[PDB]
């Protein structure tokens, strides 16, 4: 009947007879073109631990409005419109983003924003222009921007205006969609930690909303990063990971991670089939010998 | 028969949603033939288009003027200036 | 049934006739396509997206003064004889166009801009609302319009306003994304736009931060000052090349027009040059009275008090105001809000705004 | 049985709808729904894989070993390679480098995953070629005894939708079955130097053989039994997939100094 | 009434078509860019047998054909682009443009101004407008009438509209080439499009070809390339070639349109390519009045102007700034609702224009 067909339909028909006689699925170009979907994140707030104050403020900003909508509308305050954060390079701002999507149970839709750098009339137009449709449908979602960002957990990508125009972008959408709909639910990401990446669309209020601060690690912090990925390996059980923890001065939560996969090539060299407390110490002393640099 | 859907505009009075379902009915009405359905539509709509203007209707009745149906032509040119009454013209000009 | 079968039997029974004589005839598989050209000898080449193309009869289903180029048709076999013309598809205001389509906001919602309000109208609102002073004295109403003002702030309230009031499309272009760095895509991109627009007028192409095409060179050299200059220079032309009363209406937009050529500009289609002038005491009041009424708060709460503290502030800093109240109290675990909040949140915008020190505060 | 015989079309399987019908895309542009054996819908029925195809049948002939060719030049495969520590000496940084991150989990996945760190699955190698460093690469082929697949990381490019993915998709499926393998992509910067700030554009058709390569890569190589070594003239930046960990885990130097 | 007389001539026209597809299935069976009848059973060589493509060839040295006819077959057919030529069957012209552009036959736009563009417009009417009227005039002196013309000034200064007026009295086609699209970045397309536009031309002739800025496209050429004046010079070298490598003239008109006059190039200025420079810079005193005394005829207007007054306020203009005074001042007087125009309208109208202008 027409109401299994539809728009964008993928149907078997007949070179016989010329009868649609099943329906497949529904297929999709922008989600092949460096767009993806990742269903329930593995990032936690322990993840990249000791982000305290940044707790609190990112659930209001972000997990409240997804979690329970009626009570921003009613109290007065509209949804903010989008979050950048600003600390340190390296850190979690990835990470962070992730963590968020999977609290809520929503879908985390990583964007390369150059590849959303198309030569021809329009096609990359055309995707941009999808973008918003998909993440519609898809709602609630966290949309984040990559490429905008400079971090050690993935890598540093980006350069010039090249993801300075599409970041103008985003923030139109969202008085869009404040805007005819009088919705939101689909929040942006930004992460930054350079200037030559800026906007004066993100300088401007009722474009933006919220920047919230991204910790430097700790001593107490460490600890909590450390603690989370050697807790997925095998490790020592004796192990105080505060000794550790000490030891790093200056190192991001990408570096916690460094330690254990630099740790775990001395435990491999010497046939252990676990790492530990001692292969850690060694790891931190090879972290700093880099920071100190002539 | 004539009446009764004359009837129908008196029937939508104080009537939101009603006044909206007019836009679907008159629809319905296109699809029944017969000439004592065709010469009663422009009156219809002429009745509930100036107790609750709509621009539907008017939109409707310009292409009805240049009808080769002559009762149907005659009914919406009465009908179109009972629309534009209340001013002396505008679009009506 | 029966009523209904009487008048219904006949009158099913012609469609049915010109229906039949058509299927038999137009029996599938039949490939549609693209009329190329309509020719001299009465052919139509067509092209054929099977890959072959032809000259081609017409079965006047509609008539070949009622058909022209590039519209989509229903081919035969091999012949390709146009058996019935089909309606067309993927129209690209979802490529080249974000839509919002009855957009909302009015001007009673932020009035006490009310000068500037009737300014704007004069070219966009008012020619539809009363045609009739444009048409007897024979001048048009201006094409296009620019507003400078800010994001948020007040030039994108106006906008939204405006096009709603005369319930045209909002067809929201973003000026720097055009911005695409290779020699091929900006003035094509510009010319797509145009197209669609005076197509499905009355339509308002709205260009949101245009700056970056903003230079005008002396001469033009290589692809690093020619490409921008092709943008541009596309832009001018289509204005120049092509007149219209309102089938296209442009409204542009940039923070300061003084980053805009006035030979861009072009006197004589955009003669409006409309500011942004802050909102005023009463108009705070307003700003405000709107942003109240969708809170819950506490009853000592004084909109009276806050404004006139605050000194000659943006429509910006209203919004940003509840805004940031609200905040204190979801913090606090509590939905009332107190007057205590909206005065901390009025104290720090109005800070940053007044602060300019040593060449503002002399 | 006589019926379902030579001359043959090949095809690839993309997938299976329902019982006894599956999604075949043939190589030729032309794409059938068929029907699979019911001797062949079980126990044997990998949801995609190579086959062999008949011209008038429409059915599912024959399942092939996956190595399905392409119009372009088919890649080498080397059983111990003849370049074997040739250049050493004074390599020692480099030689050390190597031996860690590509030899181990090639003698022993197991290892890796009872510590539980993660086994390199892909490697970046960067600085020059031909000039200590693929001596190297072969030398570590050679000493696992692992076939060498030298593959032609510049030849995707192909000019056609898709021969190019068909291809790919060969390789990584018949280099698990072939385990020890490596898979060597020569300039790897070819088909992923694309669009990092709206420039390099022209990349649309290596944009296809990009993901396909990323499903294969992460989606295989949980416990490391197959290495891919990437190439690279000097360095060139790749698209954030790649990267990232999971893939491209240890990036490897060779030495200015 | 609509319905019944829409089914009437379907029927009509269906039949008809129907028996005229069969009689083409039968047999196995304008412009074109190559000839492709891809069988040819009936028709050095005393038959046709014409097939032009890379993948196969048929190839016959001789056309005509007056009985069959030629023609039909697997139809693109007519003149080659490699001259073995479909020769007269169903109309061949000229190897004819598959690729399109913006033709508007008569552009409607009448006389904006006669008066203070005065000579402005006298030498469009020598060039253009006698020419056509009589050709034999023309032709007894023994002259050519100018091949190009280059307006400049700043565009849109009413420029456009001028040009468009001469065009509708003449009854002649406006082919609009805009020297910005042209820029791609793929090898040759720019040049081939300009070929296919004079062939194309050629088959036209009485029509103003109008290529929108020369800023835009040939620039430079002083560069040696860059690979953004390499496909530019390219398109460009090769449209001058075409004009000096003859097209009628006192037919095919090229108007060139530049804001700008440090673009120009040796090979621009010269004869065969611009013989004409026409103003639309600067007028004066006296212009800028008759400029405005032209728009304001058409309004309703209460007494009291004088144009000399409204002239005087204006320390220099482009004719793009005198029509923004007479449509600003119509919009002071509608805001308070009105019909008329004031002199006070007027003077405010100036004050506004030309400040915007500085800077």
């Amino acid at each position: 009947n027409v109401k299994d067909l539809k728009a964008s339909q993928r149907v078997c028909l007949r070179s016989d007879s010329y009868m649609l006689h099943k329906v497949l699925e529904n297929k999709a170009d922008p989600l092949v073109s460096l767009m993806m979907v990742e269903k329930v994140p593995d990032s936690t707030y322990d993840m990249v631990g000791g982000l305290t104050k940044q707790i609190k403020e990112i659930k209001e900003v972000i997990e409240l409005p997804v979690k329970h909508p009626e009570l921003f509308e009613s109290l007065g305050i509209a949804q903010p419109k989008g979050v950048i954060l600003y600390g340190p390079p390296g850190t979690g701002k990835t990470l962070l983003a992730r963590a968020v999507a999977h609290h809520t149970d929503c879908k985390f839709i990583r964007v390369s924003g150059a590849e959303l750098v198309q030569k021809y009339i329009g096609e990359g137009s055309r995707m941009v222009r999808e973008l918003f449709v998909m993440a519609r449908e898809h709602a609630p979602s966290i949309i984040f921007m990559d490429e905008i960002d400079s971090i050690g957990s993935t890598r540093v990508e980006g350069s010039g205006g090249g993801d300075s125009e599409v970041q103008r972008t985003m923030l139109e959408l969202l008085n869009q969609l404040d805007g005819f709909e009088t919705s939101k639910n689909i929040k942006i990401i930004m992460a930054t930690n350079r200037l030559d990446i800026l906007d004066p669309a993100l300088l401007r209020p009722g474009r933006i909303d919220r920047k919230i601060e991204f910790p430097p690690p700790s001593v107490a912090a460490r600890a909590e990063i450390l603690r989370i990925h050697s807790r997925k390996m095998n490790l020592t059980r004796g192990i105080n990971l505060r000794k550790v923890a000490e030891k790093m001065n200056g190192c991001s939560g990408a570096d916690v991670k460094g330690v254990c996969t630099e740790a775990g090539m001395y435990a491999l060299r010497e046939r252990r089939i676990h790492v530990t407390q001692e292969d850690f110490e060694l790891a931190v002393g090879k972290v700093m010998n880099k920071n100190q640099e002539t | 028969l004539a009446y009764a859907v004359l009837g129908i505009a008196l029937i939508a009075l104080g009537e939101d949603i009603g006044k909206e379902m007019s836009l679907r009915h008159f629809g319905h009405l296109m699809h029944y033939g017969n000439e004592h359905i065709r010469r009663m539509v422009p009156l219809a709509m002429g009745i509930v288009s100036v107790s609750d203007p709509q621009m539907k209707v008017f939109d409707t009745l310009t292409r009805f003027s240049h009808d080769a149906d002559l009762e149907v032509s005659m009914n919406s040119i009465f009908a179109m200036g009972l629309c534009g009454a209340g001013t002396n013209n505008a679009r009506l000009a | 049934f029966v009523s209904n079968s009487e008048i219904l039997k006949p009158f099913e029974k012609k469609q049915e006739e010109e229906k039949k004589q058509l299927e038999e005839i137009r029996g599938n598989p039949l490939s549609i396509g693209t009329l190329e050209e309509i020719i001299d000898d009465d052919h139509a080449i067509v092209t054929s997206p099977t890959m072959p193309d032809y000259y081609v009869s017409i079965l006047s289903f509609v008539d070949k003064e009622l058909l022209e180029p590039g519209c989509s048709v229903l081919l035969h076999h091999k012949t390709m004889s146009i058996v019935g013309v089909l309606q067309d598809d993927a129209d690209p205001m979802v490529s080249v166009m974000k839509m919002d389509k009855s957009p909302t906001e009015s001007y009673s919602d932020i009035g006490g801009l009310e000068s500037q309000i009737q300014e704007i109208k004069e070219s966009v609102e008012l020619p539809l609302t009363h045609p009739e002073l444009y048409e007897e004295m024979g001048i048009k109403p201006p094409k296009g319009v620019i507003l400078y003002g800010a994001p948020g702030t007040g030039k994108t309230l106006l906008a939204k306003a405006v096009a709603n009031q005369t319930s045209a499309t909002f067809l929201r272009i973003v000026g720097s994304e055009l911005i695409q760095k290779y020699l091929g895509d900006g003035p094509r991109l510009c010319r797509q736009i145009f197209k669609v627009a005076g197509e499905n007028a009355p339509s308002i192409v709205f260009i949101d931060e245009i700056d970056a095409i903003g230079t005008k060179r002396y001469d033009s050299n290589s692809g690093g000052e020619r490409e921008i200059q092709r943008t541009m220079l596309e832009l001018l032309n289509q204005l120049d090349g092509f007149d219209d009363r309102g089938d296209v209406k442009v409204i542009m937009a940039t923070n300061k027009i003084e980053t805009l050529d006035p030979a861009l500009i072009r006197p004589g289609r955009i003669d409006r040059k409309i500011l942004f002038e802050n909102p005023d005491l009463s108009t705070k009041k307003k700003i405000l009275g709107i942003h109240t009424s969708k809170m819950n708060l506490s009853e000592d709460v004084n909109l009276e008090t806050l404004v006139t503290t605050k000194d000659d502030l943006s429509g910006a800093d209203i919004q940003a105001m509840c805004t940031e109240a609200g905040l204190l109290a979801l913090r606090e675990r509590r939905m009332q809000v107190t007057a205590e909040d909206f005065k901390q949140a009025k104290e720090r915008v109005m800070k940053n705004k007044v602060e300019e020190n040593l060449e503002g505060l002399y | 049985k006589r019926i379902q015989s030579v001359p043959l079309v090949i095809g690839q399987f993309l997938e299976p709808i329902d019982q006894n019908t599956g999604i075949v895309s043939s190589t030729t542009g032309m794409s059938y729904v068929v029907r699979i054996l019911s001797t062949l819908d079980r126990e044997l029925l990998k949801p995609s894989m190579s086959v062999a195809l008949h011209r008038h049948s429409n059915a599912l002939v024959d399942i092939l070993p996956p190595d399905s060719d392409s119009s372009i030049s088919v890649m080498g495969e080397n059983e111990k390679p003849d370049v074997t520590y040739a250049d050493v000496g004074g390599l020692d940084m480099q030689k050390q480098e190597i031996r860690e991150a590509v030899e181990l989990p090639l003698v022993q996945a197991d290892l890796y995953e009872q510590i539980g760190i993660d086994p390199p699955r892909g490697v970046l190698l960067y600085g020059p070629p031909g000039t200590g460093k693929t001596m190297l690469v072969k030398a570590v082929a050679n000493s696992t005894k692992a076939a060498f697949i030298r593959v032609n990381g510049s030849e995707f490019v192909h000019k056609y939708l898709g021969e190019g993915p068909r291809m790919v998709r060969d390789v990584f499926r018949l280099a698990r079955e072939n385990a020890p393998s490596i898979i060597f992509i020569d300039e790897v910067d070819s088909i992923a130097t694309k669009r990092f700030d709206a420039q390099t554009g022209s990349d649309r058709e290596v944009q296809r053989i990009l993901i396909e390569l990323l499903t294969q890569m992460d989606g295989f190589d949980q416990s490391t039994n197959v290495k891919v070594i990437m190439a690279t003239n000097r360095a060139d930046t790749l698209d954030p997939a790649l990267l990232r960990p999971g893939r491209l885990d240890r990036k490897i130097e060779f030495p200015s100094l | 009434l609509k319905q019944t007389e829409n089914d009437l001539k379907d029927i009509e026209a269906r039949i008809k078509e129907k028996a005229g597809v069969k009689e083409s299935d039968t047999g196995l069976a304008h412009p074109l860019q190559v000839a492709r009848c891809t069988k040819i059973i009936k028709g050095e060589d005393a038959k046709y047998v014409i097939n032009l493509k890379q993948i196969a060839k048929f190839v016959v040295g001789l056309g005509e054909r007056v009985s069959p006819t030629d023609i039909e077959e697997g139809m693109r057919v007519g003149v080659d682009r490699s001259k073995y030529n479909i020769e007269l069957p169903l109309p061949p012209r000229i190897d004819p443009s598959v690729t399109m552009m913006t033709v508007e036959e008569k552009p409607d736009v009448t006389y904006s101004d006669v008066g203070g563009c005065k000579d402005q417009i006298e030498k469009l009417r020598e060039v253009v407008e006698l020419p056509l009227l009589s050709p034999e005039r023309f032709a007894t002196l023994g002259i050519d009438p100018p091949k190009g013309i280059l307006l400049y000034g700043p565009p849109g200064t009413g420029k456009t509209l001028c040009a468009r007026a001469v065009a509708n009295r003449t009854d002649a086609t406006f082919i609009r080439v805009i020297g910005s699209e042209l820029v791609q970045k793929y090898v040759g397309e720019g040049a081939r499009m300009v070929r296919e536009l004079f062939e194309m031309a050629r088959t036209k002739k009485a029509c103003i070809i109008f290529f929108d800025e020369i800023d835009a496209v040939g620039g430079a050429r002083f560069d040696d390339g860059a690979g953004g004046d390499n496909e530019v010079q390219r398109t460009m070298l090769e449209l001058i070639t075409q004009l000096d490598g003859f097209d009628p003239r006192g037919n095919i008109k090229v108007m060139f349109a530049t804001n700008r006059p440090n673009t120009l190039d040796p090979a621009l200025l010269r004869p065969g390519r611009i013989d004409r420079k026409v103003e639309f810079s600067l007028p004066d005193l006296e212009g800028r009045a008759n400029i405005f005394r032209i728009h304001s005829k058409s309004m309703s207007v209460e007494r009291g102007i004088r144009w000399e007054l409204i002239s005087r306020l204006c320390p220099n203009s482009t004719g793009a700034e005198l029509r923004s005074v007479c449509t600003e001042a119509g919009m002071f007087a509608i805001r308070a609702r009105r019909k008329v125009a004031t002199e006070k309208d007027f003077l405010k109208a100036v004050d506004k224009v030309i400040s915007g202008y500085k800077k």
